[PDB]
């Protein structure tokens, strides 16, 4: 679960 | 405090790094965790995929949006206890400081 900046 | 390496052995970390860097080739995977000695609140999210040319300062703002602090309270983000330059690109920080596992580890604190 990665925050796409 | 820093927990990602506590909670996952090298093999799982490297595998996740490889997975994500293949899926997003131009992004830098960053792990942001609370500095060991700080009582600042938790941030909403630990794992960030950042564009390579995002600046450090733009990233600090990104992180500050994911925490609840009264307006007078400070935040600081460190890489291996160095305060990086807000004008630097995340790509340069990654080159200097990336971990063996492929991630860039940063900490945040209410104290500098």
């Amino acid at each position: 679960d990665w925050e796409i900046v | 405090g820093p927990s990602f390496k506590l909670e996952h052995p090298l093999e799982r970390r490297q595998a996740e790094a490889a997975r994500i860097r293949e899926k997003y080739p131009d992004r830098i995977p960053v792990i942001v965790e609370k500095a060991e000695r700080s009582d600042i609140p938790d941030i909403d999210k630990k794992k960030y995929l950042v564009p390579a040319d995002l600046t450090v300062g733009q990233f600090v703002y990104v992180v500050r949006k994911r925490i609840k602090l009264s307006a007078e309270k400070a935040i600081f983000i460190f890489v291996k206890n160095i305060l990086p330059p807000t004008a630097a690109m995340m790509s340069a920080i990654y080159e200097e400081h990336k971990d063996e596992d492929g991630f860039l580890y940063m900490t945040y604190s209410g104290e500098n």
